[PDB]
């Protein structure tokens, strides 16, 4: 609610960064195998922006990166609503 | 040091080996620990990583996967283990710290491979002193031989590291499976021998170091 | 597996000037190149980051360039202590590979071998052999031709020798020759020579002890 | 509702991944012609995640490309509605 | 139509020795090749899938190396039951296609 | 055998001609099959494809398009129909199962298709023993002479593959609109004649299949 579903993306944010990269790395040419940018690429994700950054080719990988859609969208379709509700009653007011 | 790993090893052919990395500093659950391998007179052969805390590892595509990577969670410490070596194997091997973000940091001290059948022999340290009738320049040129040792490789220091100002250990021959190397050191004739000089020649391999004061001959 | 390729192999310069390793990827990495220092001896040693990015504890001299395909490890000034070789290391698709590597050589001024004959050790003539040893030291060029003599005759048997790499205190290099026989053989003859001809001399530079 | 349209959008996203291969197979070029990535493209799909990896180029590919988007983000417009309710109520009690 | 170029096209070793075919492919395909072993008279057979794993009931000698478009079929070791053609066969874009091929002399 | 597919064809120039692949063991909803062509000599070159379950059929764009593909999904057969002939269209033929990720898993035995105005000949077997006065070495040769047969191929087996250890069977040659070839067999003279030793020379073109012992000179 508040805060609440914020804090959930950010574990999801974190761990999937995480688990892409032991996913990844061991597939000969996958980008998504430093945790920097493993972190960024989770949140093109949970985000929709594809913009076509970095993206998985394990099998393993495509997997978290389900979860991160799922568990990001999810949140994010809850994020946005707590910023939206938030500030168009500050801004109202 | 940080990455620390064994001085040399001894494998008969066919024979299996495991190679140690201690790592002392930190030992964030992201670390990961990889092993590159350098021929002599090569370049750098990355062979696999491994992150100890999660456990999996990955190894090169490319070349005969002949090894094995391990780790020892509690103990901060990882092993690779090379199974059935040729001398295509004998080479260095380092430990390396990658953090995470794609660069080695830290670099092990590399470990020396040597494969092959032959007996592991100490090393023979003889001083080597200037004649008695060589003119004495303002510095004085004198220096120790560290004769028919195996495998390779040997440490050579001179008053225990203080005096480095001068030195060039050579390059070891090979002969009849034993080696010989020399080292140089060179000093004011004015502090010699009013201040005394000893090369040391630590041998890894054969887990022998030895002292040498290079005294006059008198 | 992405392919680094540093040309050239070897890079001449003269002390102080700038320089300039070339790093040319097989496919676009972004600035995923990484810089390393390996002297003679020593393990591989991190100088650049991240293609452009310095480490803490790295000279100044060190400047990363490059972007794409192109990189560029160069070294606003040289001196001796640079002396290594240096590789490349992309991480920006598995496996992390390593260039081919380049060695930086130091033309420098010529300079003459420091010459130092040595008698076997008392210590090691009490087993069963003698060796003769006598040090070139601090040439340049690496050119020299070492020569023996036993008594004034010319001796070309139980000859090791062994060149340095070229050193990182002064940009010259050094070289060693043990002189292997027997002490029953090294009994029977006076003199020991060791003649060197180098560029600097035309004169050939000689040691000698006689035991007698 | 519950786990209604999960169910409706795992319809789609199958039956979508066998109808890309059936209508890319054929035209000189198309990357979607094995069942396994095929899969991969519709969740890229129905998920707006627009990542680049994957994508029609006959006529019919994008006709059932069209589909997955419309059932899939409609799904997708509802499977995160459920996860959001079900785990807000879940989190804050 | 993608094309896949194997070069060398006969392959001398001796017999225990490593040897490696190289199939270079005209464009990025990532990691959709495929090596085929085809004896005399006798009909092609799946060595290497998806360019690295291998197939139940292949020797270990075979060892699939390589990705994008720089590919490497490996016999780490040889015996005179190898002897035949190998063929190379990309699944990334439509048409299926299949390499030159290169045979095995010993 | 998985995927089979009859042995070989003969077809006049211009004349069309259907090839069948039955496919025992699984009939997946997703498999598809394929057709490879090579012709002697030469690669492997990709014709089309065909999902038999939902019916629809792919050919290669780059050839003279003479193929049509076709299937009876109630028999687990596959039929490829190649119509009006040269002799460029001569050539092996196999059908592959590709289960839709992209390789072929399950390859077919071929079908060798002849285009000829010429007859179909079934082959003559000739025994081929070693002479009544050559003298026997510890193993013995001996083979026997398939002659004069049309189109190709024949097989060849020794004691119908019992005995396959020591065979060379050689490459038909051609003449005058018909083939010979010969196969080798060595035994050791201890166990031959005191075990009886047959070649069968089947030749699916002609529908034939036909023995003969290799008996002494009796
Ligand atoms: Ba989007
Ligand atoms: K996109």
């Amino acid at each position: 609610a508040a805060g609440a579903a914020t804090v959930l993306l950010v574990i999801v944010l974190l761990a999937g960064s995480y688990l892409a990269v032991l996913a990844e790395r061991g597939a000969p040419g996958a980008q998504l195998i430093t945790y920097p940018r493993a972190l960024w690429w989770s949140v093109e994700t949970a985000t929709t922006v594809g913009y076509g950054d970095l993206y998985p080719v394990t099998l393993w990988g495509r997997l978290v990166a389900v979860v991160v859609m799922v568990a990001g969208i999810t949140s994010f379709g809850l994020v946005t609503a707590a910023l939206a509700t938030w500030f168009v009653g500050r801004e109202q007011e | 040091v940080q990455l620390q790993q064994p001085g040399a090893e001894l494998v008969k052919p066919g024979a299996s080996v495991k190679l140690s990395c201690k790592a002392s500093g930190y030992t964030f659950t992201s670390d990961w620990i990889h092993w590159v391998k350098q021929r002599p007179g090569h370049g750098l052969e990355w062979i696999g990583e491994i992150i100890p805390s999660y456990g999996r590892a990955n190894y090169n595509e490319k070349i005969q996967k002949k090894a094995t990577l391990t780790a020892d969670k509690s103990s901060s410490t990882a092993f690779m283990q090379l199974s059935s070596l040729t001398s295509e194997d004998s080479a260095v091997y380092y430990c390396a710290r990658e953090r995470g973000d794609g660069y080695f940091a830290v670099w092990g001290a590399g470990t020396t491979v040597t494969v092959s059948s032959a007996k592991t022999t100490p090393p023979s340290v003889y001083p080597l002193a200037p004649g008695s009738a060589a003119q004495t320049n303002s510095m004085v040129t004198l220096g120790c031989l560290v004769k028919g040792y195996f495998p390779e490789p040997v440490t050579v220091t001179w008053n225990s590291g203080s005096l480095s100002s001068g030195v060039h250990t050579f390059p070891a021959v090979l002969q009849s499976d034993l080696y010989t190397l020399s080292s140089s050191v060179t000093v004011p004739s004015s502090s010699w021998p009013s201040e005394t000089v000893t090369c040391n020649v630590a041998h890894p391999a054969s887990s022998t170091k030895v002292d040498k004061k290079i005294v006059p001959r008198d | 597996d992405i392919l680094l390729t540093q040309s050239p192999a070897i890079l001449s310069v003269s002390p102080g000037e700038r320089v300039s390793f070339s790093c040319r990827a097989s496919q676009s990495i972004g600035t995923d190149i990484h810089w390393y220092q390996q002297r003679t001896n020593g393990s591989p040693r991190l100088l650049i980051k991240y293609a452009s990015e310095s480490i803490s504890g790295i000279p100044s001299r060190f400047s990363g360039s490059g972007s794409g395909t192109d990189f560029t490890l160069s070294i606003n000034s040289v001196e001796s202590e640079d002396i290594a070789n240096y590789y490349c290391q992309q991480s920006n698709r598995w496996p992390f590979t390593f260039g081919s590597g380049t060695k930086l050589e130091i033309k420098r001024a010529d300079a003459a071998p420091t010459v130092s004959i040595f008698p076997p050790s008392s210590e090691q003539l009490t087993s069963g052999g003698a060796s003769v040893v006598c040090f070139l030291n601090n040439f340049y060029p690496k050119d020299i031709n070492v020569k023996w003599k036993i008594d004034g005759s010319e001796r070309q048997n139980g000859v090791l020798n062994s060149w340095t790499d070229q050193d990182s205190k002064d940009s010259t290099y050094s070289m060693s020759s043990t002189l292997t026989l027997t002490k029953d053989e090294y009994e029977r003859h006076n003199s020991y020579t060791c003649e060197a001809t180098h560029k600097t001399s035309t004169s050939p530079i000689v040691k000698s002890f006689n035991r007698n």
